[PDB]
């Protein structure tokens, strides 16, 4: 009444003067004689209405926010239970504007000069409301986004956060394990607001616990997957940032992030986004693939101009982890896990496993993409030698069973042979002379390409995809496979079959002779 | 390519993106060979690699195909040159007004997605300002992209000045308003001006009591209220109160400013105040260093160390001293491995005067002698008696309930608080080992345990309740200071197994394995998943009725505990998904026992499942000793990860 009747103008100025005098007298009574503390029954009834008082302050009316915000500060300093964090939490969960949020920072400044630990208590009050039925999910997402606003506002620290000393990011840094269940929160507003907070909220300065890291990564990959199913390529940013930052916490964090992402992606769920079998648009699949390949390369690249045209080097350890999780997901038995290649007579012994690998490749086109990502790091493709040999054997068997006079009647097998050869050559498991062989696959009958893939198998038998053949070139920081130093690494006897195939089909392969020259 | 004129080759790709006469596999092969050439030497080829990759990517988009990995690799560090070259390749190869809707839509969507992958927002304008981008998509989604990307990193402004309805009609309004400003104030000079004008307006009223939230320790109250001048006393009191309050709220700069102002103020008229304030400045510098300057493992600026050494060797009786400052100085010495000073250079009288210094000397001596087989004992012993006397009771009585009647030089609460101020891992683990050795006298595995004596004097006087409180508090604090500390996780898991918190015990064993291994990616080192640790998680599973987990955990040991595995598998009150976890059993005997167990009970379906589990070529016992070992370790890893998911 008095506030509404401070805005007969003699009564209105009497009430404005009255509210000024009342605020200043309450300031006197709240905190004086610093002997029991002074008791304000007026404020003793206001602790029952501190939330309503905050609501009337967030109204931010001409002078009502000044008077009522001063009164909330005096209530906070007065109430021995210190409703200041309670007021701050209600503000954070019910402020709708950066000025409504500015009310919280002004309150904290008016309170941090007299009170301590206000924001952590406000945060825990809000979150306790959140995970209960309290602070209904609109209010929950409001508090989540407002705490994200606070954390960022401190993180873009100027005079505001510094004089405030809020430590919004640091204060929220201890509440990581409550926002992760909010990543699993059914309300997508709550889920993505927690995603945004955790993406920007700094991780504990000491470390992230195996439980902390595992739950945070589980919730971050869950947010990534739900938002990629639901929102598409543009909607995974907060989950991606949270996951990448979790990856930069430790190598354990990196490998956990990548492996949860892989298991969820190669899960029977979250697979229609990526061309996986059991009609979908091809553009959306292509650009979802671009999305998680961007996340993968961001997590895999070594952080930290190296010329304006160069690119960061993918870590061989991260690509090795990608290779091993690929092998576990596609070929789990790993009865022939040894990297070097066995005799081709062993192919008929493992027909079932290699056909299963081929069927898995056919159902999921994303497997080739991860093969190329692994082959980006030179030594990592050595660990994919089992998958490479299985795909090569499946292609060889299909070309054995291919009765067509040409190879265009089997598009999937032709492209699988071409892409397998491209992956193997890209990982420097094959010489460039024997790596240009996939280009002439389409102009060949099935038995020529079968003999060519048998030559690939023979070369990978003689040399073998072994990491120790890769000498780490410290000048550029990338492992280099020197086939010249290996001895016959340019395909001495293996290029003979390719050249014979070129000679036999010289009427069609004449213009491609430049791709198979010795130098 | 033979002649090295790569620029015209890139031009051929750009032109062929119109015609698509060049094979796509040919473009991929030449891109691969260019990257291989750039990887050996010829650092100028990196630009050519990006150029041919961007042309390839643009053609692939036009032919409706995916974006290459190297394309995203080259945009890991986006540049004006890179992105502009990509954009001009985009525009030169689109063939607008003749590309039909397929090429336009594909290429515009690629432009969107390359906008999405940029870390820098100005890169996303300078693509969004590219003519092909503006022509390709639509006339309505561009602003949508720009605004939806602006709120990705929106600018937040928050008023930090608390509101003030300072509408000066009466003297009371002004006095309250200036009190409000002073209490809202944080800068010492504004405080001094406010107090000066407050004294000028009033006659004899003091102004250090206009806020009860301002606090000053009682040991300094007598010396701070003895100032003859009223204004000087008020200003010193307010500066101390707000400096301490800012130190509490981690407002280091403002507290340092207030403290420097009061320090330069008190030099003129009081030496006792000057010395007390030098001690306060040392404490503030120590705390600020450990908070901001530390937090990453960097040495002190060597001037804080000298000040700490001078304060330890101060020996001034007239000055009022705070024990917290000495405790913080000892903690600062112990956290930065300053063992040599605390062991040899410490004055003798300080050990007999301050128990904190004596305890720090003992800890430094017992930490610096760790490599010594018998030299370490000479100090580990004395530490053992001093700590057990701290945690003992002379004369129903409880150490925690009383907090007196202790035989040590320090109270248990004081000892716990002093330990709580230590971050150095070696000191922390030595204290953990000492208190764990105190825990089992009258199990849990924790590092350096044989250095402490076993037989103890006055076993009855030792209030083991206080000891157990201290050990649980210490293990949880250490797991907080290093969440990824495997041995501490093993300790906590052993505790929870002892406290029959078998779920929490399993959970912390799993955290320890996730630390030793990388979330069980590697074979967890046997020194941590020992036969004890694995058998205790076995027993936790048994007593949580996680019996198939017992069976899988029984084979985790060096020898497969077939007895406990078969006992658990016999159990039918299981909360661990019996049939879903038989895949984790690499042992043929355990699975054979499962087959007979399911056949005798009539469980035809489970019998068939176990038979198929045995009927594997990889699990054949005739495998040449490498397939079986790999299968066993992979089942270890996957079973441990399933336990991770079921427990953390």
């Amino acid at each position: 009444f008095l506030v509404d009747t401070a805005m007969p103008d003699t009564v209105r100025e009497a009430c404005d003067r009255l509210i000024q005098l009342l605020l200043l007298h309450l300031q006197k009574l709240v905190h004086h004689r610093g002997p029991p503390p002074r008791l304000v029954p007026f404020l003793d009834a206001l602790k029952n209405h501190v939330g309503e008082l905050c609501g009337e302050t967030l109204r931010l009316e001409r002078k009502r926010f000044l008077w009522q915000h001063q009164l909330l500060g005096l209530l906070s300093v007065y109430t021995r239970p210190s409703c200041g964090p309670e007021a701050l939490g209600h503000l954070l969960s019910r402020a709708r504007s950066p000025e409504e949020l500015s009310l919280a920072t002004q309150l904290y400044a008016g309170l941090v000069v007299s009170l301590s630990g206000l924001l952590p208590l406000a945060f825990r009050s809000c979150l306790a409301r959140v995970h209960a039925g309290t602070l209904q999910p609109p209010f929950t997402a409001r508090f989540l986004r407002n705490l994200a606003l606070l954390v960022g506002w401190e993180q873009q620290g100027g005079e505001g956060p510094a004089a405030l000393g809020a430590h919004f990011g640091e204060s929220a840094s201890a509440h990581l394990s409550d926002l992760a269940p909010l990543l699993l929160h059914p309300e997508e507003e709550v889920a993505e607001a927690a995603a945004s907070l955790l993406a920007i909220c700094p991780f504990p300065s000491e470390a992230l616990s195996p439980s902390q890291l595992l739950g945070l990564v589980r919730a971050g990959v869950h947010r990534f997957f739900a938002s990629l199913r639901l929102h598409g390529p543009p909607g995974v940013a907060s989950a991606c940032q949270l996951l990448t930052r979790l990856s930069q916490t430790s190598p354990a964090g990196l490998k956990a992030v990548l492996q949860l992402l892989v298991e969820g992606a190669l899960h029977r769920g979250n697979t229609e986004l990526f061309g996986g079998q059991v009609s979908r648009n091809q553009q959306e699949v292509i650009y979802n693939t671009q999305s998680l390949l961007s996340l993968l390369v961001h997590c895999c690249s070594a952080p930290g101009c190296g010329e304006c045209w160069g690119a960061p080097i993918l870590s061989p350890e991260a690509a090795k982890a990608v290779a091993v999780t690929l092998v576990e997901s596609v070929c789990p038995d790993a009865a022939g896990a040894e990297l070097a290649w066995p005799p081709e007579e062993h192919a008929r012994a493992t027909v079932e496993r290699d056909l299963r690998i081929g069927r898995r490749f056919r159902e999921q086109p994303l497997l080739f993409e991860l093969l190329k990502l692994v082959a980006a790091a030179p030594p990592a493709l050595c660990y994919c030698s089992v998958l490479l040999r299985g795909l090569l054997a499946a292609l060889l068997g299909h070309w054995e069973a291919s009765r067509h006079p040409d190879t265009t009647h089997s598009p999937w097998h032709l492209e699988a042979s071409c892409t397998l050869v491209a992956v193997m050559a890209e990982g420097s498991l094959l010489p460039p002379a024997l790596g240009n062989m996939h280009e002439v696959f389409s102009q060949l009958a099935p038995f020529e390409v079968r003999l060519l893939l048998l030559s690939v198998w023979g070369f990978l038998r003689e040399h073998g995809p072994l990491p120790q053949k890769f000498i780490f070139q410290s000048e550029r920081g990338r492992f280099i496979r020197d086939f010249s130093r290996e001895g016959g690494g340019e395909g001495g006897p293996h290029l003979a079959v390719l050249h014979s195939v070129l000679h036999r089909n010289i009427d069609r392969l004449g213009l491609f002779s430049g791709r198979f020259q010795a130098p | 390519l033979r002649s090295g004129n790569y620029q015209e080759v890139i031009q051929i790709f750009i032109e062929d993106n119109l015609t698509l006469s060049l094979p796509v596999q040919f473009r991929q092969s030449v891109l691969r060979e260019l990257f291989k050439k750039a990887q050996q030497g010829n650092e100028a080829l990196d630009e050519i690699c990006f150029k041919v990759c961007a042309c390839n990517t643009v053609r692939d988009i036009l032919e409706g195909r995916t974006i290459s990995v190297q394309f995203n690799q080259l945009f890991l560090r986006p540049n004006k040159e890179k992105i502009d070259f990509l954009l001009e390749v985009c525009s030169r190869s689109v063939n607008l007004e003749k590309a039909s809707e397929s090429l336009k839509g594909n290429m515009a969507a690629f432009l969107k997605n390359v906008c999405l992958g940029l870390e820098d927002l100005q890169y996303v304008f300078m693509i969004s300002s590219h003519e092909l981008f503006i022509t390709l998509l639509k006339d309505e989604e561009r602003k949508l992209l720009v605004d939806q990307m602006r709120k990705r990193s929106p600018r937040v402004n928050l008023c930090i000045k608390p509101v003030t309805s300072f509408y000066p009609a009466s003297a009371s309004v002004n006095i309250g308003q200036l009190e409000h400003q002073l209490i809202l104030s944080v800068d010492p000079w504004r405080i001094r001006q406010i107090l000066i004008e407050l004294h000028g307006m009033t006659s004899e009223r003091q102004f250090w009591t206009v806020s009860n939230k301002w606090e000053v320790p009682s040991v300094y109250s007598g010396v701070i209220l003895g100032i003859k001048d009223n204004l000087t006393r008020d200003l010193v009191y307010i500066l101390m109160a707000k400096g301490l309050h800012c130190s509490t709220v981690k407002d280091f700069s403002h507290a340092k400013q207030l403290f420097a102002a009061c320090l330069e103020l008190v030099t003129e008229f009081s030496p006792k105040l000057r010395q007390v304030m030098l001690n306060e400045m040392l404490l503030l510098d120590i705390h600020t260093h450990e908070a901001g300057t530390g937090q990453a493992g960097e040495r002190p600026p060597s001037d804080l160390i000298s000040r700490v050494r001078g304060y330890l060797e101060m020996r001034l009786p007239d000055i009022p001293l705070r024990q917290v400052i000495a405790e913080e100085c000892v903690a600062f010495m112990l956290n930065w491995r300053e063992n040599e000073y605390l062991t040899l250079q410490v004055p003798a009288f300080l050990l007999q005067s301050n128990p904190y210094v004596k305890l720090g000397q003992l800890l430094a001596a017992t930490c610096k002698e760790l490599p010594g087989p018998k030299e370490s004992r000479r100090t580990a012993k004395d530490l053992w008696e001093v700590v057990v006397q701290i945690c003992s009771v002379s004369s129903r009585v409880s150490l925690i309930k009383q907090r007196e009647s202790t035989l040590g030089i320090m109270y248990r609460s004081e000892l716990l608080s002093f330990i709580k101020k230590l971050r150095e891992p070696l000191v922390l683990t030595i204290i953990l080992s000492l208190f764990v050795k105190l825990h089992n006298v009258r199990d849990i595995t924790a590092e350096h345990i044989s250095i402490w004596p076993s037989s103890i004097p006055n076993l009855q006087s030792v209030d083991f309740e206080a000891v157990a409180i201290t050990v649980k508090e210490l293990v949880r604090y250490t797991l907080s200071i290093n969440p990824n500390n495997h041995s501490w996780l093993i300790i906590q898991a052993d505790i929870y197994f002892a406290t029959n918190q078998y779920s929490a015990a399993l959970h912390y064993y799993l955290q320890a394995g996730a630390v030793c291994s990388d979330f069980f990616n590697k074979a967890v080192p046997p020194d941590v998943y020992t036969d004890q640790v694995i058998k205790r998680m076995i027993k936790c599973c048994s007593l949580l009725n996680c019996h198939t987990q017992v069976a899988i955990l029984c084979q985790f040991l060096r020898e497969i505990d077939y007895k406990t595995a078969f006992k658990s598998l016999q159990e039918q009150n299981s909360h661990d998904a019996m049939d879903s976890y038989y895949d984790y059993i690499w042992d043929v005997t355990i699975l054979e026992y499962l087959t007979y167990l399911h056949h005798k009970r009539g469980e035809t379906d489970k019998r068939q499942i176990a038979i198929k589990a045995i009927g594997q070529t990889e699990l054949n016992a005739s495998n040449p000793e490498e397939v079986l070992q790999l299968a066993a370790q992979r089942r270890k890893k996957k079973f441990l990860q399933a336990m991770a998911k079921l427990y953390f």
